[PDB]
């Protein structure tokens, strides 16, 4: 957490910077998007958002 | 070709007096597009405190849809005669894009029963049982919805504790008030809430066994189950086809107290659907002992665009159709909730 | 002479590219809020006028 890292998860590709936040959205759709199809969150096998 | 059990037993398959006039009633529930009623979830990902415009298959805004009634059996003091069943088993529609359904609307509320209209009762959330195929034809004597080579079929069982889907090919079996037999009038399934619904054992094949009793399972195919927990609560029903087969939506694993739809199964289903049918349902209760069973409501979908509103938990409380009508064409153009 | 107005005109920016037909409003469906910009902007402009 804090590092630019590539990251492929469940066939979503890229690279960027993950931190620890309070959960939002629906957990059960892991994939967070925003308005404009950009990936901004992510609910991990850890059981973090 | 998978194993699903023993073939019916019994010959003579029960008999079923259909009296469309009793179930000719008037409730309307129409898709109210700004409680996001019969919406499916964006089946790839999330959203969180935002508006946005989205394509997907939605039902029209205001649309009606078809009712369907499930009835009580007749049955003198102590025993069960008859099945009383609509003629929804004639009525074959056009599958095209899939459907959703509204279960357990009217719950929780007094209504009267279908054979005793001077009956006042408790109404109880009950699940629609759906056949669907490729091609139809006639019956014995010409008579409409009969279902070819390959029919997918769901159908509750076990006082609606699981659902069962399945290829599982139609064989109309000859006998008497069976399909292929004398004195046709209409295939219906049928459960005996006396026996099969007991409280430490709910009898998981009643209903495929009454089905069974018209029908030959052959060459069957997969025969899923899926579990259902009992409540009276409002529910959401979907079922979709693309390339990877035919999707089942529901509203009970993920939104229960809400409505929004999410997948929650994948069928092997790989020949286009282009017919469905209602499957009729009655219930072999003591004529002293009759339950009201709720109305469930069908609504066919559309490739339309929706202005949805996700809040912070991420789910869809209200929506617009964009194609509704002027004042929604503004709101969609804007893509806002608030138009100066 | 002192010009202080022009013309108001709005368009039917649906209506104008394909004027009714069933099959072209599914093929311009998928190009999202081009109609809808214009429309915005035509709008202002008559409301500055």
């Amino acid at each position: 957490l804090g590092n630019c890292v590539e990251y492929s998860l469940y066939g979503v590709s890229g690279r960027g910077v993950f931190q620890n936040c309070t959960a939002v959205g629906v957990r059960q759709q892991r994939f967070v998007y925003d308005a404009y199809q950009n990936l901004v969150g992510y609910y991990s096998d850890d059981g973090n958002y | 070709t998978v194993d699903v059990g023993p073939d019916s037993v019994k010959s003579a398959c029960i008999e079923v007096d259909i009296q469309q006039t009793f179930f000719d009633k008037t409730w309307p529930r129409p898709i109210d597009v700004s409680k996001a009623d019969g919406i499916i979830y964006p089946q790839g990902r999330t959203y969180s405190n935002i508006t946005i415009t989205y394509q997907g298959l939605f039902p029209y805004q205001g649309d009606h849809g078809d009712m369907y009634v499930y009835s009580a059996g007749h049955a003198t003091g102590t025993t069960p005669q008859k099945l009383f069943v609509a003629n929804y088993s004639q009525d074959v529609k056009q599958f095209a894009n899939g459907f959703v359904v509204r279960i357990g609307a009217a719950a929780n509320s007094t209504g009267t029963v279908i054979i005793s209209p001077s009956t006042s009762a408790t109404i109880r959330k009950i699940y629609p049982a759906f056949m669907l195929g490729s091609s139809v034809g006639n019956f014995s004597d010409g008579k409409m919805g009969r279902f070819f080579n390959h029919t997918l079929v769901l159908l509750p069982d076990g006082c609606g504790t699981l659902l069962r889907a399945f290829y599982c090919i139609l064989e109309p079996r000859s006998g008497n008030h069976c399909p292929a037999g004398n004195s046709y009038t209409s295939f219906a399934t049928y459960h005996t809430p006396a026996t099969d619904c007991s409280d430490g054992n709910y009898n998981r094949n009643a209903s495929l066994n009454s089905f069974k009793e018209y029908f030959n399972l052959r060459n069957c195919t997969f025969m899923y189950t899926y579990n259902i927990t009992e409540d009276e609560i409002l529910e959401w029903f979907g079922i979709t086809q693309t390339a990877q087969g035919v999707h089942l939506f529901s509203s009970r694993y993920v939104d229960l107290y809400g409505g929004n739809m999410f997948q929650f199964a994948t069928l092997p289903v790989y020949d286009t659907i282009k017919y469905y049918s209602i499957i009729p349902h009655s219930i072999r209760s003591i004529q002293s002992d009759r339950k009201a069973w709720a109305a469930f409501y069908v609504y066919k979908l559309q490739p339309l665009t929706f202005l949805l509103d996700f809040s912070v938990d991420g789910y869809i409380r209200r929506a617009i159709d964009c194609g509704f009508n002027d004042l929604s064409q503004l709101h969609c153009s804007y893509e806002s909730f608030d138009v100066e | 002479y002192i010009q202080t107005t022009i013309q108001k005109v709005t368009v039917d920016c649906k209506q104008y590219v394909c004027n009714g037909f069933q099959k072209c409003e599914q093929l311009l469906r998928e190009y999202g809020q081009f109609c809808s910009k214009i429309n915005q902007a035509l709008h202002g402009a008559n409301l500055r006028q």
